[PDB]
């Protein structure tokens, strides 16, 4: 539950805005794309370094860099599976959110 | 070499079709999937997951060295030259043909 | 629809006081310490209310302004109308909330504007610092320590979470509030403080070589 | 369709008097008693309307602040107009009833507002209490003992079923009161009543360490 | 859509201030000088305000006319209300601030005008000339040493960035001006100054075979 | 696209004033001449507007009948409100360049008008005449020998480009204004002068055999 983790920012029709992690959205091919990302840059410091070995280190990384890249688990809008959760949630979900010339800001 | 080029112009559509036969292809490494596009933004990001199209590499223009470099590879030293131009260069062919490069270029680039 | 429209404008104004500068006010020894990221000279996000009232604000200047001036005209006319001793943070602080409401469920664009209204205790008195905050809802909260206004609220929150102490003198508070609001000189910086040791007028600018030295 | 409108007004005002804490409010020995579910310490859900008529409200804090405003204007100028014994909770209940009707039914949005109207007897007279709850749709339902307003009423209305007794004394009727509210501190309590006892002004405040005696 | 009508709004004010001839103000030594290309003999472009207050501008000349006209009102019923030495360009900046902002989000179409209000220091007194830029939207900003609006701003400003020196005269800045606008003789030129040294009125007109001899 | 609507608005305009017949107005040695192709009796192009200011115009008569009256009006209260000799021919085509723009932008239909505001040296006085034209969105131009309103106005702008003589007698201006405008007899000509001669009122009317003799 740290903020290092955060994934996306719901806020809902009553308005409570709520952070969900990955927790909420582990698939399998999110972990077969971890651990493929992972090996990569196990390619990456053994092709640098000459070790053949693989770190915790690496995974630890990877399992953050997993999401620097899009997988498809957010959706523009309000998407059909949010509709879903938000059944579950018992609010509407309103605002999916990632985590000039116009008038004056102080 | 499959080559899909002008990808821009397309991408509950053809999407997922071609998602499955790239993960149907990739048993055959040997095949390589090349794709061009222009518009790196218009592309959707399904394709760009890691996973199938991992490796993506940027172009550019000829720059006025690479001016230089295409003109030299049409303009090769074969072509007839203008006598009035080797009396610059005392019947030099590839020193001619190098400042006639140069000069085009400097001058397109300017 | 009322869930979409009405609720439209929350992401509209969220983003609009995200797009401004970070201002800060907590509780200190001597009362209050607003500590604005300011660069103009002449436009300012802190101000005088009332004798004891002061305020701060975050978001589009012609809006906060405009609640600036309407605040100044309540206040004084309820100090004539009544007294002096009879304004309180308090009342100030519940019809910003209900104007900002009124203008929430009204007008055409909702104010991009997050308000704290301050207040300290009457000279020779004791009582312990009020924070408000009013927010684009409506909404109304009672902070006990320090409020948090503009730009990216988490890391400056954070920041001063770990540094607050109370009853920290003006230095300290200062120096507390310059590092969590970095999470800048006196060219760049807007101070001023509610001096609960003045006789009257409680609110009172840190600029200039003063500031230099507090700092 | 006005029919479907109205629908999404109606389904719009019961979640957000459902998206709010609770209020009880139950005839005891010396009066009705006030207890509600309320963290600020400004903020408040309960009120004087007249000498001897209370008010408690669960909704949106602005909106039922202004039927309180309203309210307490309409009876003071009927009790000046005619006189103070004249103004009884029934007209009250009565005006705020179509109140709501007409919001419900002219305003964009309507009033997410629950109200309850009590009131008791004069001094040295003997008159049963009456409740009056007066709905958003604007029906008034007239209760015998007890009236719970927003959040989930049904656990709360059924443990005050179960442990209601009419002469409670003060002490019992507030344990009754904050256990069927349960289904909480001197912090987090509004605790007010309309003692019959009192010669003229009835409603009276129970906070701090007279509440932590009886409570 | 609040973000398109922003987008859309704010792309043709845009698409009227860079359709139109181009204003220059600058400090130099006597106070401030105002050059812009203007060929009709009747309509002006820079205008008097107040005493030490001057005033340009560039767009659709009924519209800044508009705001000259009322900058006028504003100012004298300031200075007759309370005194001369009272109205600032600091005031008057913020004003037209105030009513860009109001016009761009209210009315029909925003004006497409580049406004810039300019002060300097009474007489035998000694402070450094403001220069304000009041834009369509209605942001202000605060410029040290010049202003450039109207027309292509950016080939302009580079000119003026390499030639401005500080304290040069009447006709150093006057050459620098014309140069850097260049990037026209007396009879395509209006040319105005605030000079500091009048004992009230400061602003000047440079026309005719003085203006011929300065250039 | 609203600009898109304002070509058509722009088209529409111009479709009536083509719709329509010509006027003319030039300098000459005894001030401006003004020549009008016009067949009623009644119904009259040119007309007075103060002391040494006139008026012509081309498009929808009753439009610019009521600008005729609006600008009798201005003038005549300026005249008495300070004095005759304050009122200019270029205070009235400003006016009339602001209204026109107003009703351009905001009436319905855009005034399908062209006018022409001339203006003499007063008695005694040496000056130039000065002849104003504006278009029907408020734009305003300056001429220093002539002007040509409504119909095909390219042929009869030529000719008098050739014809054109300064200090040209009024017989001679007559010719060459009625021989440009055909590119008629006293039954289908509307003719007057600014007469810079006349003591007070220049405005003079030139009909029937006068104007007989005169062409």
């Amino acid at each position: 539950e740290i903020d290092d983790n955060r994934f996306l920012e719901v806020t809902y029709a009553n308005g409570d805005k709520e952070v969900m992690y990955f927790k909420d959205f582990n698939s399998g091919a999110m972990i077969q794309n971890v651990v493929d990302r992972a090996k990569k840059n196990a390619i990456k410091s053994v092709l640098e370094t000459g070790q053949p070995g693989l770190r915790i280190q690496h995974l630890l990384d990877s399992i953050v860099d997993e999401f620097a890249e899009n997988e498809d688990l957010p959706n523009t809008t309000n998407p059909d599976d949010w509709a879903r959760i938000s059944g579950k949630k018992g609010e509407r979900i309103v605002y999916i959110r990632t985590l000039s010339n116009l008038g004056q800001y102080l | 070499i499959v080559f899909f080029d002008e990808m821009d112009s397309i991408f509950t559509t053809v999407v997922p079709q071609l998602l499955s036969e790239i993960d149907g292809v990739e048993g055959l490494e040997n095949v390589i999937v090349i794709g061009a596009s222009n518009r790196e933004d218009m592309i959707d990001p399904a394709i760009l997951r890691p996973g199938r199209l991992d490796v993506k590499i940027k172009i550019e223009r000829p720059d006025a060295e690479a001016a230089q470099d295409i003109y030299s590879k049409y303009l090769t030293e074969f072509l007839p030259v203008h006598a009035d131009d080797l009396a610059e260069f005392d019947g030099d062919r590839s020193a001619c043909i190098k400042a006639m490069i140069e000069k085009v270029v400097d001058r397109m680039y300017a | 629809s009322p869930e979409q429209a009405m609720r439209e404008r929350s992401e509209l104004a969220r983003k609009g006081i995200a797009r401004a500068k970070s201002v800060v006010a907590l509780a200190y020894a001597g009362g209050v310490l607003f500590v604005a990221e300011n660069p103009s000279r002449s436009l300012q996000k802190i101000s005088e209310l009332y004798d004891r009232v002061g305020f701060a604000a975050a978001g589009k200047f012609n809006e906060f302004d405009n609640l600036r001036r309407g605040g100044i005209q309540f206040a004084d006319t309820r100090g004539y109308a009544y007294d002096r001793r009879d304004v309180t943070g308090r009342q100030l602080a519940n019809v910003y909330a209900q104007t900002l409401g009124t203008i929430f469920t009204e007008q055409a664009k909702p104010y991009e504007v997050e308000l704290c209204v301050a207040e300290v205790a009457h000279y020779g008195e004791t009582k312990r610092p009020e924070l408000y905050r009013i927010t684009y809802d409506g909404s109304i909260a009672d902070e006990p320590h320090f409020v948090v206004m503009g730009g990216t609220t988490e890391p400056i929150a954070n920041a001063l979470k770990e540094s607050y102490a109370e009853n920290a003198s003006l230095t300290d508070a200062l120096r507390i509030a310059v590092a969590a609001l970095r999470a800048l000189g006196v060219a760049s910086l807007e101070v001023a403080v509610l001096d609960a040791n003045r006789p009257r007028r409680a609110f009172r600018r840190i600029t200039g070589s003063a500031l230099q030295a507090l700092l």
